[PDB]
């Protein structure tokens, strides 16, 4: 707890990460403020579980995670606990027992191109559901069937990831959405990311 | 408590049609609606929750829409394998209520059905009973008459008929008649048959056999 | 991977009482309440009541006050729903229902999501004074396409299970509904269309499953010579 | 109950397009992929590409690169073959297979198959069949039914709505040189049952829509 | 591409025998992508073998798979009637996915002769203007066959149509129908109508006649 965590980097940050190779940045020994996040009204999705958004100021926790992606806006519905779905089985998985906020804002005038966005990618295929917050960034050719594929792409040998494409689209559940995950933890150790008042 | 009125109780129609069903509250309840659809012996399953949203892994052709009292849902393109029966949920105040239900049907052409007879088993006939099943399958519509002739005598009183729900994929159903006797009375006569008649036949269809 | 397993259908006589089980697995186990709901044959779905499955609160509704009590045992992973006082309207299919966890809005209101995104398969409960009997499996042989089956009669309480050569035979299978026949016994046919060819090459067995009575039984059906 | 079901029988002016659907069921959809493969009658096999459902990617023969058009719409677990410029030569069945698939894991090779869409292209219209009977004269007798001036191919033919199957030959119709097509559906019985036993074929042309039912009468 | 030729064209054997079908490719392909199918008439291919050595679920034991590299083999042992058919080699490890020209598989069996029937046209037909009669052969083998259309004991030629079908799953036999087709007025110029078989199961021509109004 000395100076001030650096949320605006996460928040306002010019790029975001593709959801299979989700960004986490891990905050330590600082003061947070989050009446930045929770008295803005420019969020779409503002989700908290064991954890109230307006008690932040006044909590302290061992260490704060903070993971930023993109995905499309009806996917967001899969970040919460005990979700499915290809985000929640194969990209981004949050566990039973998450204690965190849930913070979603549309970026269609960001991560939109008339001409489509194919820097996002979002993985695809997945012999298994992702472990909770689990990163993938392997590239390796999904096996469909008993066949080794030998790293050569065809019958049920299939690239893993695929790209968003991002459009300006008419449906709002099409366009990009940027999302950041707030991780509080809570271990039996001296707390190191506290609120302003404590 | 708050009661959840579906309407209607049952309705039928064909595939590729648009279809809306309703359910009114007896009091105000918010938006905290949601809409199972519950495939013939097996748990609900959810598709739409707080009125609109779809559950994730649910088809697009699924809709719902309202807020307060009166609600909404839609399929847009009617799909075989959407055969169940709907039921609307509100979790605003304890307790939690369900509405009375939507059974929705299929339209489909006319199939006659295939007519199986099956004499009893000499396993059974040493049990000292005598079971005859007569068979209808894959037929549409779902009404049929199913009649029992024992040496062309009709017989009442003594079958018991059940029929299955509509098949996920065809969109048919099926039909099993048991005739039951003891067999001092199944030995004491020849010819027995069951007579099918249908919407799918021009005139009704025998399957006998004599018990020689 | 979640997973709802309850236990098995049972009989129980008007008066006494009858504890459902419902093992989880897949998820952790404290971090969702679990819901009972049950659904008497052709009827609508009824709420029951809710239990924290983490310190074990319930709350029921007010029609089964005082008859239902419901438990949890983290040790296990399991939920139980206890109702006594048997009567004849309880006889029903009894779910266990999970809904996803209640959150926080930005304004630090607290936010129910009581929508049941999981279910168990259901646990049939018949109140009868009737006994319980074992079914017997007779055949129905065959004669383009034949057709064939296996007729499960005279047995109590509800249900069977049929399968067809141990599950490799799905296609043209028709398990027809059970009727109560007149002796307050149950019986159902299942039957099952194949090719002719088949009938001189194939080997058709049916397997029947009445759990509430440990009756497994298996049974060849062939053209009659 | 796993199959996969493809459309009817279409008829369709040469130059213009002809889409044909596959239903999946019994499957995991998403993992499986689909190929679409042709025969003309009397032909060989002929390969036209496949499709990725998770994906969308599609591979086709040299030959259909320019003409053919894969999809699929998850919503239906239904693919697509779309096949343009439609010529003379493009008259035949068109199949699609496809593996089956255990949520993640899938067959290693096409084991499921679709019954065939027949496809005309030709500048003739629709004409519905008109069927006569073929009656038994006065130990085993012979009738039949004939379907004649029809056009395209095919028709089906049972007999007694499929309850009599044994000693029954449907002969492969032929063109007769005004452009439509006649066939003839037989069907041996034994020579006691003329008298007692009812025969009626039931003929089907999608097509033109056109259900008969004919009884069959000794003179 | 990757040409695949199959070997032989045509295949009659005796049932019970054991056949050898060749199917070889252009260059080499990958075993675990190399599939046999089965075509019965009027039927939807049916996948046979998958990776050149398995067998599709509930696909008999006489039904084997083999080869590598530039060749494979499927064997069909212990020969049955329902396996008259065409089989079919597929590659699908390499973009475009070839198909074999198929080998045709017919069952060899005792001569047989035809049963010879008419049908003179209907009324019904008749009130249209036009006559269809017809000639069946049933249950015959060898294909070969010859059928005479005669009116007035004068040979018919120019007017006549044939139709076979395939051999028979169960006792392999062909049957032949031949339409002869004439107008209401011709038609009624004539009296006695007949169709002559000549087969090898006959000693002599047999002639299946009727007279129109009796
Ligand atoms: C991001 O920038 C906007 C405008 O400059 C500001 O209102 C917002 O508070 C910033 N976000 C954070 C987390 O500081």
């Amino acid at each position: 707890i000395t100076n001030l965590c650096p949320f605006g980097e996460v928040f306002n940050a010019t790029r975001f990460a593709s959801v299979y190779a989700w960004n986490r940045k891990r905050i330590s020994n600082c003061v947070a403020d989050y009446s930045v996040l929770y008295n803005s009204a420019s969020f779409s999705t503002f989700k908290c579980y064991g954890v109230s958004p307006t008690k932040l100021n006044d909590l302290c926790f061992t260490n704060v995670y903070a993971d930023s992606f993109v995905i499309r806006g009806d996917e967001v519905r899969q970040i919460a606990p005990g979700q499915t779905g290809n985000i929640a089985d194969y990209n981004y998985k949050l566990p039973d027992d998450f204690t965190g906020c849930v913070i979603a804002w549309n970026s269609n005038n960001l991560d939109s191109k008339v001409g489509g966005n194919y820097n996002y990618l979002y993985r695809l295929f997945r012999k298994s559901n992702l472990k909770p917050f689990e990163r993938d960034i392997s590239t390796e050719i999904y096996q469909a069937g008993s066949t080794p594929c030998n790293g050569v792409k065809g019958f049920n040998c299939y690239f893993p990831l695929q790209s968003y494409g991002f459009q300006p689209t008419y449906g709002v559940g099409y366009q990009p959405y940027r999302v950041v995950v707030l991780s509080f933890e809570l271990l039996h150790a001296p707390a190191t990311v506290c609120g302003p008042k404590k | 408590d708050i009661q959840l009125t579906q309407s209607p109780s049952s309705l039928s129609a064909s595939v590729g049609d648009r279809v809306t069903i309703t359910c009114q509250a007896s009091q105000d309840i918010s938006n905290y609606l949601n809409w199972y659809q519950q495939r013939p012996g097996k748990a609900p399953k959810l598709l739409i929750y707080d009125a609109s949203n779809l559950e994730t892994g649910v088809p697009s052709r699924f809709s719902g829409s309202g807020s307060g009292t009166d609600f909404t849902f839609t399929i847009s393109s009617l799909q075989p394998e959407d055969i169940a029966t709907y039921y609307c949920q509100q979790y605003d105040n304890p307790p939690l209520t369900f509405g009375g239900g939507t059974k929705l049907e299929i339209k489909r052409t006319v199939a006659a059905p295939s007519v199986f007879i099956f004499p009893p088993s000499d396993e059974q006939l040493k049990s000292g009973t005598a079971s005859v099943v007569c068979l209808l399958n894959n037929f549409y519509p779902r009404e049929a008459k199913v009649q029992w002739k024992v040496d062309n005598a009709l017989q009442s009183g003594n079958s018991q008929e059940s029929v299955t729900e509509q098949d996920s994929k065809d969109s048919t159903y099926s039909l099993s008649s048991t005739l039951t006797l003891s067999k001092a009375d199944y030995e004491k006569h020849k010819v027995y048959a069951c007579e099918v008649t249908h919407q799918g036949l021009s005139s009704p269809v025998t399957k006998s056999f004599n018990r020689g | 991977q979640v997973q709802l397993v309850q236990s098995g259908a049972e009989v129980k006589k008007p008066g006494a009482s009858v504890k459902v089980s419902c093992k989880a697995s897949g998820y952790t186990f404290t971090s969702y309440y679990m819901h009972w709901v049950r659904q008497a044959p052709g009827q609508g779905l009824e709420w029951m009541g809710i239990i924290n499955s983490s310190g074990g609160s319930t709350s029921y509704a007010q029609k089964f006050q005082g008859r239902v009590t419901m438990t949890r045992d983290t040790s296990t992973s399991t939920v139980y729903m206890e109702l006594s006082s048997l009567r004849s309207e309880d006889t029903a299919v009894y779910y266990c229902a999970r809904p996803p966890r209640n959150y926080y809005d930005r304004s630090g209101y607290y936010q129910r999501a009581e929508y049941f995104q999981h279910w168990g398969q259901g646990t049939l409960v018949t109140v009868s004074s009737a006994s319980t009997k074992g079914p017997s499996v007779f055949p129905l042989a065959p004669s383009g396409t034949a057709a064939l089956g296996c007729l499960v009669k005279d047995y109590f309480p509800e249900p069977v299970t049929v399968s067809w050569n141990s599950g490799a035979l799905t296609s043209g299978v028709h398990t027809f509904p059970a009727v109560l026949q007149s002796s307050g016994l149950y019986s159902l046919s299942s039957v099952v269309t194949v090719p002719s060819s088949s009938l001189g090459t194939q080997t058709y067995i049916c397997n029947v499953n009445h759990k509430p009575s440990n009756t497994k039984v298996d049974k060849r059906v062939e053209p009659k010579s």
